[PDB]
């Protein structure tokens, strides 16, 4: 695969413990 | 925006500033005690474009090493605390520091402003305030009905002379601050400067000892600008002003050529 | 070589995300504050600076991060799948989750906890650290490990990913299950 | 046809947005108290299966600029501008609450202190300033205290009467309604009378448009905005040509 | 409270002539600006229909 790719997905962040934490 | 646009128009704005700096000079042309302001531009942060790595020492002299402005701007409005020409007038009750030293004035909300201005007076009760809004003079000097002079020694000693009696019977002492940094201080109009961290603590002392200023009294301290200075630094703004408008137009033309050829 | 105050300025976007993807840095400036996420995957920085104060989340694969220095705050989680580093310190404020898939680790701290899944997937570390608790799932696969700790907390599901377990925590408050 | 029609017309119509955001600060230029509004662009992604290459991009509103305007001498009592930074809290019609920056103020026939758009201006009590009827002299105070001399009295009799509820909240926590007076984003929240702005009384203050930073504003949207149009023109010239596949 | 009658007197204008030649300035400055912002929209418009 192509490094540094960018993703089609809504990019995990910090507020909201709920994407701080789950993988 | 293509940077080169928001580049000249950071030069748009410092001299905008350096306009209203200048503006605000000649109007108070006459203002007892008026110090004069200058604006101070410094050049913006270059980045480096042909090597995201960050290193600047490399290849310098090669467009591997290329470094872009972006732009100018005022870093700060600096106070020029020279000392001004003196005013003779026949008030009795205005009073001049020859020199260093600033007089002390209680405002309202308590805590007290420092002053070059010395045009003062007297209120209802007789207690001596600025001429302007009123606020009073520290240490507090109240003259009594009876006295028919005001004298003002070099030390700020304020005596009055009463009839009935020789000598001169003394009524207060005033007393002027120096500050370290003068030129920190916030001015917050009225002809008042309120101390800040950078201007440092105040330094308060009897007006004549340990190279504080003498008081002198039926004189006024004159606005230190220069009218030449500022007209001819106003010619440059001006023109410093028209050339950044030129390139604007310029990258506007080029752009407007793109979309219209290819 | 090493991150001035100016060199940082052309890594940041408006919202304080520091990017030092392959960028040849080595090391960052002692008490280093950042206000988003950092990301130093592909860098040869070999320890992070003491008190480095992270907004965000943590990024470092395949990087040469070997060493990291008590006191250090994320608040989002610390991807360092595929980096050097050899041991966790104590006393790291972790806000999400450790992975450590492809890494070198051998040893971590008592009382470890993790708010998140902890990922030692191919990593030869030894004993899991008795008091551990992780809030999130458990992954354990190509690793060393055959025996678990006598007390531990695993919110999520155990995944051993192949490995035989022949010793089995006798306090454990599992809120999932036990995978091969 | 292929999508990126709507990704450049989208585009299009969102600098026409931002276009027609600037004109309204040129068309207040000479506006009393107002506050320019910025504008600029975000970048939304649309997130789903493919690859990641459509983003959109729609202009909003962030904030206004909060600088002080142009102070204008008049030499007129009731006029007042704001030192620095502050507010005078108004009732507009609908009588709700919110914060002004136009000091040119006026007297009614009852009495009632209002502004030049008719908003009644509260004061201590957090009602609408009322002034007795037949007065003399009106002098603000610098710090919003009323004192008004009654009709035949002598001069040392300049009693105070009210003082304007002068209100200085966090610029970030304010948005300008639909009839520009700026209220807390966060409804039901009481605006709490500062003591520490000043008034500038014998002056009216203007607007702070920044008459360059609008003109340049207005060249990178034409410019952007032309760019696009030709993104839409090779669309359609692309998709006519992918035609002839199934012209056997 | 009235005022009193002064006899052989007149009241000046109080206009202020300098207020209106610095107010004639900043209107006409504005009246230019607002002209090339109808400019702008009417040669964007002619680029719409013209380039599609």
């Amino acid at each position: 695969g192509i490094p540094g790719a960018l993703s089609n997905q809504p990019p995990a962040d910090a507020s909201i413990p709920q994407d701080v934490a789950q993988m | 925006m293509h940077p080169a646009l928001w580049v000249s128009k950071t030069g748009l704005d410092a001299q905008q500033t350096n306009i209203a700096t200048i503006s605000n000079n000649l109007a108070n042309a006459s203002t007892v005690g008026y110090k004069k302001s200058r604006a101070v531009f410094e050049d913006l942060f270059y980045q480096n474009i042909n090597q995201p790595g960050g290193q600047s020492s490399q290849n310098t002299e090669l467009p591997s090493g290329l470094m872009l402005g972006a732009g100018s701007k005022v870093v700060a409005t600096q106070k020029v605390h020279t000392h001004g020409n003196a005013q003779t007038t026949t008030n009795a009750l205005d009073m001049m520091v020859e020199g260093d030293g600033f007089f002390q004035v209680t405002l309202p909300d308590g805590n007290i402003g420092y002053t070059r201005n010395g045009q003062f007076t007297l209120n209802g009760e007789g207690t001596l305030v600025t001429s302007g809004s009123g606020y009073p003079v520290e240490p507090e000097i109240v003259i009594p009905e009876d006295a028919i002079s005001i004298t003002v020694g070099t030390d700020g000693e304020v005596s009055v002379r009463v009839r009935g009696q020789q000598d001169n019977q003394v009524v207060g002492q005033l007393t002027i601050t120096d500050f370290v940094n003068p030129g920190g201080l916030e001015p917050i109009g009225q002809n008042l400067y309120l101390p800040t961290g950078a201007s440092g603590d105040p330094q308060e002392g009897v007006p004549g000892l340990d190279g504080l200023g003498e008081i002198r009294q039926s004189m006024l301290e004159a606005s230190n600008v220069n009218v030449t200075e500022e007209l001819v630094n106003m010619i440059e703004a001006q023109r410093v002003y028209e050339m950044n408008s030129k390139v604007i137009s310029s990258v506007d033309k080029m752009m407007s050529f793109v979309n219209q050829q290819l | 070589y090493e991150l001035d105050y100016y060199s940082k300025f052309g890594h940041t976007d408006n919202y304080g995300n520091l990017d030092l993807r392959n960028k040849p840095y080595t090391q960052l400036p002692s008490g280093f504050v950042v206000k988003g996420n950092l990301n130093i995957s592909q860098t040869p920085i070999k320890k992070l600076p003491k008190g480095l104060d992270v907004g965000g989340s943590l990024e470092a694969t395949n990087s040469a991060l070997k060493t990291i220095r008590s006191g250090t705050k994320i608040k989002g989680y610390a991807n360092l799948l595929g980096s050097k580093i050899e041991s966790w310190p104590r006393g790291i404020k972790l806000g999400g989750y450790l992975n450590l898939t492809d890494t070198p680790l051998k040893t971590l701290p008592a009382k470890l906890r993790v708010k998140g899944d902890l990922s030692v997937i191919r990593t030869p570390i030894s004993a899991l650290p008795e008091g551990l608790v992780v809030d999130g799932n458990l992954y354990i696969g190509g690793s060393a490990l055959q025996v678990f700790p006598d007390t531990m907390t695993v919110k999520g599901n155990i995944f051993l990913g192949g490995n035989k377990i022949t010793k089995w925590p006798s306090n454990l408050t599992l809120g999932g299950a036990v995978a091969p | 046809m292929d999508r990126a029609l709507f990704l450049a017309m989208s585009g299009a119509k969102q600098n026409m947005q931002a276009l027609q955001l600037r004109a309204n600060n040129l068309a207040n230029v000479s506006t009393t108290g107002f506050r320019a509004d910025l504008a600029q662009a975000r970048s939304m992604q649309a997130y789903g299966e493919g690859h990641p290459s459509r983003v959109f991009s729609m202009t909003e509103r962030p904030g206004h600029n909060f600088a002080q305007g142009s102070v204008i001498t008049t030499g007129r009592d009731l006029d007042v501008t704001i030192e620095g930074s502050g507010w005078i809290s108004v009732l507009d019609h609908t009588g709700k609450e919110g914060l002004t920056r136009n000091g040119n103020l006026k007297v009614d026939q009852n009495g009632m202190l209002t502004n030049a758009s008719g908003h009644l201006v509260l004061g201590e009590n957090d009602a609408p300033i009322t002034l007795p009827i037949p007065l003399s002299k009106i002098e603000i105070g610098r710090d919003g205290t009323i004192s008004v001399l009654p009709q035949g009295a002598p001069a040392e009799e300049f009693q105070a009467v009210d003082r304007i509820k002068l209100v200085k909240p966090n610029d970030q926590s304010l948005f300008k309604d639909t009839n520009g007076l700026f209220r807390h984003k966060t409804p039901n929240q009481p605006y709490e009378a500062d003591a520490t702005v000043s008034l500038q009384t014998g002056a009216i203050e203007g607007s702070n448009v920044n008459a360059v930073g609008e003109m340049t504003a207005l060249i990178d949207l034409q410019r952007q905005f032309e760019m696009q149009v030709k993104m839409m023109s090779t669309a359609e010239e692309m998709d006519k040509s992918s035609d002839s596949l199934l012209r056997m």
